[PDB]
């Protein structure tokens, strides 16, 4: 039902407009 | 609990209607600007912007 991973490198987003 | 807004009180307990604008000045696409008027698009030359 439940199981554990790991984010390589995954996960960021842009954090303004700029 | 409820307010005892009565025209009989003086100043400090009339009811005063309190508007709060709160804006955002960073740089992204706004829609809200002040009316003005729009002018001509010139390249290539030293302008104002």
């Amino acid at each position: 039902t439940q199981s554990y991973t790991n984010s390589f490198t995954r996960g960021v987003y842009y954090p303004d407009k700029v | 609990q409820s307010y005892g807004f009565r025209p009989t009180y003086g100043v400090g307990h009339q009811p005063y209607r309190v508007v709060v604008l709160s804006f955002e000045l960073l740089h992204a696409p706004a829609t809200v600007c002040g009316p003005k008027k729009s002018t001509n698009l010139v390249k290539n030359k030293c302008v104002n912007f």
